[PDB]
């Protein structure tokens, strides 16, 4: 590190959070696909809260996934900046919603403009593997040493 | 000209033990109303288990591209299995585990006789084989 | 070894030799010590076999 | 000497109590491993460290 | 995920979108057998797998001499005679949390004091 | 008594009763003896039959088969 | 004092060193850490028990790395070039529906993961849905010498009835059985892919088979006998074709067998395939001959390192140094090699107690049925392995079944392997019984049997009480390295069996374990011949025991009296 | 602490019901007809032959001096009869195959009008499979369609 910012742990945590590779699959507990034809209304009774907030022609098929809050902590992340990353990845073809940090259950939902399931499953592979949330390539397990 | 005779006949399939089956290659069944046995002729009595109660899609036919004479017998009604002085049968089952083969026999002669029969022994022909 | 229980993480069963060469060793310790000896011999042999090629 | 043999027996015994305590805390899932290793690696490092410390 | 099979065909029922009534259906592409949908769920990946740790539990698990014995009592029947073993899921990040198997009611109660 | 547990030294006797029966090199003798006893008859009997097919114009055949082998 | 156990060729004492090879007819799975598209390989070397010596090996490959989707399964077949999916083979075996295929592969409907990974194979199996189109598919894929299709469909069916899985049998109609076994191999491959089972270890000594003079002379005499028959028939065809007289002296030659056996037992080669089998007997001393005849060789995980399965079977100290270190092994003092028996009476005896055949098996009607395996062949299941196992063990201890047969009952795997093949290395151990009149566990052998035994020993009035009398009464049992996985052995009898100190004695373990099934005769028997001469090897480091075990094969002494 | 080698001197100094009879049908009917078994593979529970409709039909569909290999009897007789039979109408199709292994011991207890039974030894056993339910195929069309 630099001689000016020496003997500092928080700065080294920022540098580690700036170079250590992170991916979307790292934070992902599980994902699941739903058939929900109406774009706005959702059959799922829980996510209705999200439906109430994050809203205020598209695919009938829903892609949904859940993240580990502990992963959101150990690897510092924001549901917002994640949704930003995906939105600036696929651009406008895939509509995106993500749950709040306040939610005790982290939820992310996405849709598109044969069966829609296969298309979604392709997008699943792209999401898990081909998205890097932060950090430069080929860097892992940065260890602090005095 | 295949013709179904009846198929209404009900047949029971039985998985017998080997000595009685090879013996069959007559008794009296006693149906006890859910436990049934068999009183053979002098000799043992045998409880036959209701192996499979429902036994559909199984039938029995007989035979008297090459079409042949085909006749249909009856439907299979119940899958069964005969279950078994039992100490003698257990001893016979232990006794079947004693099969062996004969070992190689060592010729004990004076060798010179056999070794004389090996090579040239001034004895030819004596057997017609590939003699043209 | 088939002389201990399953899922045993005790140090004695995992290779710790608490006895000394003055009072002898137990079989389950002499076996592991034999493994370490054979491993030492093999390691020395490989280190020499590669040391020669490096030397050339 | 005798007292030295008893001091060695107690030295090893204290390390055995430490490995048993870390073993119970590991079986109770009450020990979180540090960054870079897993629970089993840190546990083996602690046990091996205690055994080598008692032997030294 | 827990899909059904066709009748007579016994083939897997691929999901078919119903655009007329706008509702999910299950079809067989070999035949014309299409049944309704009792759930919108179709696919679940479940990345982080935690099942399989307690695999291979049999009714005759109490007669295993190789397995150890403990004296901790069961929370249900309060029987101190039980047999414990760790998780059956073999993986690097698998915790060493013990699994207690009572020899009376056959209940599987663990020893984790953090999460139960 | 006769139903008393054995000791550690007593086990040595058992080992004696082992080496009196087997011997230090009994595996080669047992394997070789079993080879001579059964393996010869098995190899001879597993592929002894060979036939020659002779044609004439009436068909004809010849056969040679090996039976019980004899060792000296 | 001449121990014998060797041959004499041209006045030279030749010794046939015990060869070591791997076993067959066992499903194995391995991982591939290479960038190859195959992630796991399910190898199984299939071969008959006697005759022909089959080398064909079936392989079930799993394509697609972890993380990526569309992970199909494709298994190779002999004489067929490209690989064929498993479901298409299931169509070629007579099973058309896919629910029955998933019913044969996965035996648990509650598990969704294996069935989930089966989906792509059910898709390609949807592409080809007919049995006749599958037989024509395998007929068109491999072996193009049939030319005609009508002969390549029946020829492919004959391949599936004969060359496909040489073990079990080779008759027509056994396609259901082989379908269940194939679904079992797929269940082991996918079950290994779900990280529920570790990679199959090849260093386990129980999965290894040794070869003495028996198997070697079986291969040699087999090939020489085949050549003899072929030559005799050649003389027959020459005789009938050239139209002459026949003679028994010109048809059957003796220099083929004499030159074959004399040449193979004379030279190091066993026909380069195999070399170094026959070595001159080392007569430097008596322990050099004892340790020389018991010497076992291993042809070229790390095989040189000492494995934990070598306890009581291979000497942990007696090993040479140099290039052949750890590849040469020595038999421990009470270790023997099996000779092989007959599995037919056992298979015949199992079906008399309700052992359901394999072709009648339904996993939905009997999910808790225990599978029975005889030499790797799956003959059927049984819904009561407790009483059956107790019966086979009681009849195994009485002397009916040959004690060389090793039977294992894997509880978690829910299997019961039976090994009666030649080549396994076993060792005798005592039998421990828990039900006694004292209230605790105690050995089966008592003091009266020891008194009669020593009476016969020192008497040689006699009582004819020897080792065989100790074995037939159920007091001592042989255990290989496979059964050793399912037993608990005790070291000292009077130190670990009863239930509860001078500082000069060594510290030992405790007796918290109660389910001791067997007990070690004596630990000092784990050493070989050369290490047995060492005085107090416990108080000495291991490499010195190895160096002394190496110097004990060249010291001056008196080998014999003649 | 020493090896006790004087054990020779120590050992030398120390030493309501219903009964119904069974009968065997005369062997003439066994010489006239051979009894085989039927087992279906369509999962459907019912499937009787009355619901199979009519007309039910079950029918089976120069060199010098050289060398021959050999072969035995029963296996040859079973090898020459490599034509499986089929039952159809004029449509449902059922094609059976041999079972072989389920020979062993199988005795039939045919129930007549009276309470007694007639026992007949089973010759063989066959597994019938309902064929051509969907009605489709292709051969070369599937070989070219599988190359995508
Ligand atoms: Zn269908
Ligand atoms: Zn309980």
């Amino acid at each position: 590190l630099e001689p000016g910012h020496a003997a500092d742990q928080e700065q080294a945590k920022l540098i580690r959070s700036a170079i250590e590779h992170t991916t979307l699959k790292s934070v992902t507990i599980a994902s699941e696909i739903y058939y929900d034809p109406d774009p706005r209304s959702t059959v799922i009774p829980e996510d209705e809260e999200i439906i109430q907030l994050h809203f205020s022609q598209q695919s009938p098929w829903l892609l949904r996934l859940e993240l580990d809050r502990a992963a959101m902590n150990d690897k510092d992340l924001t549901m917002g900046q994640v949704g930003e990353r995906i939105k600036q990845t696929f651009k406008n073809d895939l509509f995106v919603i993500w749950s709040e940090d306040n939610d005790e259950k982290l939820i992310i939902r996405c849709r598109v403009v044969a069966e829609e399931d296969h298309m979604l499953k392709k997008i699943e592979n792209t999401m898990l593997e081909n998205i890097t949330l932060r950090g430069v390539e080929n860097i892992e397990r940065v260890v602090m040493m005095k | 000209d295949l013709d179904l005779e009846r198929s209404n006949r009900q047949v029971w399939l039985v998985r017998l033990p080997m000595f009685l089956a090879e013996k069959w290659r007559l008794g009296k069944i006693r149906i006890n109303k859910s436990k049934i046995t068999l009183l053979l002729n002098e000799p043992h009595e045998y409880d036959l288990e209701l192996t499979k109660k429902v036994v559909e899609n199984e039938y029995v036919f007989t035979e008297q591209t090459i079409p042949k004479k085909t006749a249909i017998v009856g439907t299979v009604c119940h899958e069964c299995q005969v279950m078994p002085y039992h100490k003698i049968v257990e001893q016979r089952r232990n006794i079947v585990k004693l099969n062996n083969k004969e070992r190689i026999t060592t010729l004990d002669e004076t060798v010179g006789v056999t070794m004389s029969h090996t090579g040239m022994s001034m004895r030819s022909d004596n057997s017609n084989f590939l003699k043209v | 070894l088939p002389h201990f229980s399953k899922d045993d993480y005790s140090p004695e069963s995992k290779g710790f030799v608490e006895n000394s060469y003055l009072r002898g060793l137990t079989p389950q310790e002499f076996f592991f010590h034999a493994m370490g000896g054979r491993e030492g011999l093999i390691d020395t042999a490989v280190k020499t076999a590669e040391t020669g090629y490096i030397q050339r | 000497d005798g007292p030295t043999m008893r001091e060695i027996t107690e030295t090893i015994a204290e390390a055995k109590k430490k490995v048993l305590d870390v073993t119970k805390e590991a079986q109770a899932n009450l020990l979180t491993a540090k960054h870079g290793m897993t629970l089993r690696e840190s546990f083996e490092d602690n046990v091996v460290r205690f055994l080598n410390e008692a032997r030294d | 995920t827990t899909f059904r099979f066709c009748r007579d065909c016994n083939n897997m029922l691929y999901p078919r979108e119903d655009k007329e009534n706008n509702r999910l259906l299950f079809e067989c592409r070999t035949c014309s057998y299409v049944e309704e949908a009792g759930s919108p769920l179709v696919y679940r990946h479940e990345l982080i797998t935690n099942i399989g740790e307690t695999a291979g539990v049999v009714q005759d698990i109490g007669s295993d001499p190789t397995l150890p014995r403990s004296d901790r009592e069961c929370p249900k029947c309060h029987s101190r005679e039980n047999v414990f073993f760790q998780s059956q899921q073999r993986r690097k990040d698998t915790s060493m949390v013990l699994f207690f198997v009572c020899l009376s009611c056959s209940h599987i109660f663990t020893s984790d004091q953090k999460n139960k | 008594d006769e139903s008393a547990p054995i000791t550690a030294e007593d086990s040595w006797a058992v080992i004696s009763a082992f080496f009196r029966e087997k011997g230090l090199v009994s595996q080669q003798l047992d394997s070789f003896n079993q080879f001579v006893d059964y393996t010869l008859q098995d190899i001879i009997c597993e592929d002894s039959t060979l036939i020659l097919e002779q044609l004439a114009q009436i068909s004809r055949k010849y056969e040679i088969s090996f039976g019980k082998i004899y060792v000296t | 004092f001449d121990m014998g156990g060797y041959f004499i060729i041209n006045g030279s004492e030749k010794v046939l060193i015990a060869q070591e090879r791997s076993a067959g007819n066992i499903v194995q799975v391995f991982k591939k850490a290479a960038p190859s598209p195959i992630s796991h390989v399910a190898e199984i070397r299939s071969a008959l028990e006697k005759g022909s010596r089959f080398i064909s090996t079936l392989q079930v490959k799993l394509y697609g790395r972890e993380g990526s989707s569309a992970r199909t399964i494709k298994a190779t077949l002999p004489y067929i070039k490209q690989d064929i999916p498993i479901v298409i083979i299931f169509r070629a075996l007579g099973i058309i529906p896919d629910g029955e295929i998933l019913e044969h592969i996965c035996y648990d409907v509650n598990d969704w993961q294996m069935l989930e990974m089966l989906k792509p194979c059910v898709e390609d199996g949807f592409v080809i849905q007919d049995r006749e189109t599958a037989l024509d598919f395998i007929g068109r894929r491999g072996t193009a010498l049939g030319i005609k299709k009508e002969k390549r469909i029946q020829y492919a069916k004959d391949i599936l009835q004969k060359e496909f899985l040489p073990h079990i049998t080779q008759l027509e109609g056994f396609e259901s059985r082989k379908a269940f076994f194939l679904g079992y191999m797929i269940n082991r491959l996918l079950l290994c892919a779900l990280d529920r089972k570790d990679q199959d270890d090849r260093d386990h000594f129980g999965k290894k088979r040794l070869d003495l003079a028996g198997p070697l002379l079986a291969q040699l005499f087999k090939t020489l006998f085949k050549k003899l028959t072929k030559d005799i028939f050649r003389y027959m065809q020459r005789t009938v074709e050239e139209a002459h007289d026949f003679n028994m002296k010109l048809a059957i030659n003796a220099k083929t067998i004499t030159s074959g056996l004399k040449y193979a037992l004379a030279t190091g080669n066993w026909g380069s395939s195999r070399a170094g089998v026959s070595q001159v007997l080392n007569r430097y001393t008596y322990s050099s001959t004892l340790s020389h005849l018991r010497r076992t060789n291993t042809p070229i995980a790390k095989p040189r390192q000492l494995h934990n399965t070598h306890w009581g079977l291979v000497c942990p100290a007696e090993t040479p140094e140099g290039q052949a270190c750890g590849l040469v092994k020595n038999l421990s003092l009470m270790s023997c090699i099996s000779v092989g028996t007959d599995p037919m009476p056992i298979i015949t005896f199992l079906s008399e107690w309700g052992m359901e055949p394999l072709e009648d098996y339904v996993p939905h009607q009997s999910p808790d049925a225990t599978r029975v395996f005889v030499n790797g062949v799956w003959h059927g299941v049984h819904r009561n392995p407790a009483r059956l196992m107790e019966t086979l063990r009681t009849l195994r201890r009485k002397g009916d079944i040959n004690p060389e047969v090793s039977m294992i009952r894997d509880i978690r795997e829910k299997e019961l392997k039976i090994f009666t093949d030649a080549g396994r290395v076993y060792r005798p151990l005592f039998i421990v019984e828990d039900d006694e009149s004292l209230g605790h566990k105690e050995l089966k052998v008592r003091k009266g049997h020891i008194a009669k035994l020593m009476a016969t020993e020192y008497q040689d009035d006699v009582e004819e009480y020897t080792w065989s009398s100790l074995l037939n009464e159920g007091l001592v049992e042989y255990i290989d390295a496979e059964e050793e996985e399912s037993i608990l052995i005790a070291m000292q009898p009077e130190d670990l069996e009863p239930a509860e100190v001078d500082p000069a004695k060594r510290i030992r373990v405790s007796h918290h374990a109660t389910t001791f099934t067997h007990c070690e005769i004596h630990p000092s028997m784990i050493l070989g011949v050369a290490a047995s001469i060492i005085p107090f090897p416990d108080h000495n480091q291991s490499p010195r025991n190895t160096y002394q075990s190496a110097m004990g094969k060249q010291a001056m002494g008196v080998f014999l009296t003649n | 602490f020493i090896k006790r080698d004087r054990m020779r001197r120590n050992f030398l100094r120390m030493r309501e019901y219903n009964e119904f009879p069974l009968r065997a049908i005369p062997k003439e009917d066994l010489e006239n007809m051979r009894t085989h078994l039927l087992k279906f593979q369509s999962k459907k529970k019912i499937n009787p032959v009355t619901d199979f409709h009519l007309p039910v039909r079950l029918h089976r569909k120069r060199k010098t001096r050289q060398l021959k290999v050999l072969d035995e009897n029963a296996k040859k007789l079973r090898f020459e009869e490599f034509y499986p039979w089929v039952m159809e109408d004029f449509y449902n199709t059922w094609v059976g195959s041999y079972e072989a292994g389920n020979s062993d011991s199988y005795v039939l207890l045919s129930v007549e009008d009276d309470g007694s039974f007639t026992m007949i030894p089973a010759d063989k056993v066959y597994k019938f499979t309902a064929r051509n339910k969907y009605a489709t195929l292709t051969i070369d069309e599937a070989e070219k369609r599988m190359d995508k």
